[PDB]
RNA sequence: AGCCAGGAUGUUGGCUUAGAAGCAGCCAUCAUUUAAAGAAAGCGUAAUAGCUCACUGGUCGAGUCGGCCUGCGCGGAAGA
């Protein structure tokens, strides 16, 4: 993450939540590769061949990289509150895959409080596709 | 317990320390690595 | 090993060992190991270092030796009283003055060349250290 | 759970003698084993094995979702010998060709996780050079 | 962008230049064409971090001596035979 | 650095392997999910099964990790 690579990362955190504006939590606390496939390969099969969640989850990697869109990002910094992005979606069906993968084989990484883009909570949101 | 005047590290857990005028080499999980200068 | 195929006359004097070097810089390849101390190199030590460094290069690249021993050192035989002449040549020695290079290498990269020259440094009586290829 | 591929030949029940009791160590029994073991292979042929995911249970009724034969052995019938590749840098024996893998990759395409064909062709060209059959 | 800041030596020769070598400096010479040989000193460690590039020996150098930015190129260099140092440089007026 | 959890498999590197699924070699080292899982740097066997290292996802509130030239010091250093 140099100057010329966090420039690409701020390009990513402009153009990645400019259209699908969701950020969330997933981290290697039940991180074993085949167990990680329960989120990763299933998100890849839900998407095309381009699945990218790729994470840079830290305290001081928040207020400098985010600040074009959704400036409530000051509650993602400490305590491993992570970075999961969806390029399409608006409280879509993938928003609760982390809740499903925590109810089934994960050990409460960072409570996954949704990062509050429609001012969400730790629960499945109401505006969910049925 | 070697005695040598050319001590070295071998594995990734060799901890050169200095106790009482002696440059000791020790390791956590190896009886053969244990040394003395 | 190396040895003269021919000397003009049989036995040479000792001389002395003053002066700086002549073959100072790297002249052929890319990497060099260069002497620092003052001393004397026999016929055996340089070919022993040649094997001990060829064993690390693993027949790759190319290496050059420049020093070649030609001084007919002698010995007086044991239990002979000191008179009655000089002695017969026992081995052939080179003279190394401070700064003279011994070997040069190309091809094989530098981080391998650190320990690949350190092994042949550890069989040599005078302290040497590494030098690089200088563009003028 | 318990996913490392090791099994026996096809048409012979009581599946010890290649491996031994390393399948039926625990309480999962031969009635549950054999009545799917030679029963599945009326859709998958005889000569090449079948990877079935074994799993140690406490409920004792083990299930089955099957898959496709492996490329540690299958490289024989796309090449032309059961055992051929002897020391392949000095005295060569075997080779593999280019385009004949659109069959092998994506005739069983729901089993493998990839839809691009040419990035999956070299993935078994590497297995040919992993058994010696250099191109 | 390679520059040189230097001044001119007082007394020349061996015994003076050895103390000038000891005091973090080293001699040079600037000759060529119409201007006479200028016999100056240089800074040692402030050009050790400049001779580490080939643009020293392939690029123009501007020396600030006598209030005159002379435009030179590197000509020849001597070195201590068993030290990582610099000894004496030539500079042509070209 | 310290406090959660990796350290895949495409894959079961294999020639015919006592056995073969990485470590006992002389076979590529590409790659599909690529944050990655080295068709592997060491344990274990009949090869192993699983847990171990980076790989990279963490946490953390002011400094750094290892090269050059030198001043000094330390061991190497057993006697009638
Ligand atoms: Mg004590
Ligand atoms: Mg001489
Ligand atoms: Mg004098
Ligand atoms: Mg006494
Ligand atoms: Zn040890």
């Amino acid at each position: 993450a140099l100057n010329l690579q966090d420039k690409q990362a701020i390009v990513a955190e402009v153009s990645e939540v400019a259209k699908g504006a969701l950020s969330a939590v997933v981290a290697d606390s039940r991180g074993v590769t085949v167990d990680k496939m329960t989120e990763l390969r299933k998100a890849g099969r839900e998407a095309g061949v381009y699945m990218r969640v790729v994470r840079n989850t830290l305290l001081r990697r928040a207020v400098e990289g985010t600040p074009f869109e959704c400036l409530k990002d000051a509650f993602v910094g400490p305590t491993l509150i992570a970075y999961s992005m969806e390029h399409p979606g608006a409280a879509a069906r993938l928003f609760k895959e982390f809740a499903k993968a925590n109810a089934k084989f994960e050990v409460k990484a960072a409570a996954f409080e949704g990062e509050l883009i429609p001012a969400s909570q730790i629960d499945r949101l109401a505006t969910l596709p049925t | 317990m070697k005695v040598r005047a050319s001590v070295k590290k071998l594995c990734r857990n060799c901890k050169i320390v200095k106790r009482d005028g002696v440059i000791r080499v020790i390791c956590s999980a190896e009886p053969k690595h244990k040394q003395r200068q | 090993m190396l040895q003269p195929k021919r000397t003009k006359f049989r036995k040479m004097h000792k001389g002395r060992n003053r002066g700086l070097a002549q073959g100072t810089d790297v002249s052929f390849g890319s990497f060099g190991l260069k002497a620092v101390g003052r001393g004397r190199l026999t016929a055996r030590q340089i070919e022993a270092a040649r094997r001990a460094m060829t064993r690390a290069v693993k027949r790759q690249g190319k290496i050059w030796i420049r020093v070649f021993p030609d001084k007919p050192i002698t010995e007086k035989p044991l239990a002979v009283r000191m008179g009655k002449g000089k002695g017969n040549v026992e081995y052939w020695v080179a003279l190394i003055q401070p700064g003279k290079v011994l070997y040069e290498m190309d091809g094989v990269p530098e981080e391998l060349a650190r320990e690949a020259f350190k092994l042949a440094a550890a069989k040599l009586p005078i302290k040497t250290t590494f030098v690089t290829k200088t563009v003028m | 759970q318990a996913y490392v591929k090791l099994q026996v030949a096809a048409g012979m029940a009581n599946p010890s003698p290649p491996v031994g009791p390393a399948l039926g160590q625990q309480g999962v029994n031969i009635m549950e084993f054999c009545k799917a073991f030679n029963a599945k292979t009326d859709s998958i042929e005889k000569g090449l094995p079948i990877p079935v995911v074994i799993t140690v249970y406490a409920d004792r009724s083990f299930t089955f979702v099957t898959k496709t034969p492996p490329a540690a052995v299958l490289l024989k019938k796309a090449a032309g010998i059961k055992s051929g590749s002897g020391k392949p840098n000095k005295d060569k024996v075997g080779k593999i060709s280019r385009a004949q893998l659109q069959e092998i990759a994506q005739t069983k395409a729901a089993d493998m996780t990839g839809a691009d064909i040419e990035a999956m062709t070299r993935s078994i060209e590497g297995t040919a050079r992993s058994m010696g059959l250099v191109v | 962008m390679f520059t040189i800041n230097a001044e001119v030596r007082k007394e020349q020769g061996k015994g003076a230049s050895r103390r000038l070598r000891a005091a973090n400096k080293f001699p040079a010479i600037i000759y060529g064409g119409k201007e006479a040989p200028l016999a100056i000193e240089l800074d040692h460690d402030k050009v050790m971090n400049m001779q580490a590039k080939a643009e020293f020996y392939s690029e123009v150098l501007t020396i600030v001596v006598d209030g005159k930015e002379i435009k030179v190129k590197a000509q020849d260099v001597q070195r201590h035979p068993y030290k990582p140092k610099l000894q004496h440089i030539d500079f042509v007026r070209a």
